[PDB]
C-alpha cells in the first residue's frame, strides 16, 4: 500500500493521487 | 515536492494538499 511505495520507496504524484476520493 | 520519501505526518500532508477539497483515505496498513 501507501507506506511501502511512498514511504519505504519514492512516491510519485500518480501513485499519491490514487488516495484521493 | 511529492518525488520523495513520505512518512507519517509528512505523507499525511502530501495527501492533504494535492487532494484538496476531494479530501483522501489514509491506510498504512492495506
Amino acid at each position: 500500500g501507501i507506506v511501502e511505495q511512498c514511504c519505504t520507496s519514492i512516491c510519485s504524484l500518480y501513485q499519491l493521487e490514487n488516495y484521493c476520493n | 515536492f511529492v518525488n520523495q520519501h513520505l512518512c507519517g505526518s509528512h505523507l499525511v500532508e502530501a495527501l492533504y494538499l494535492v487532494c484538496g477539497e476531494r479530501g483522501f483515505f489514509y491506510t498504512p496498513k492495506a
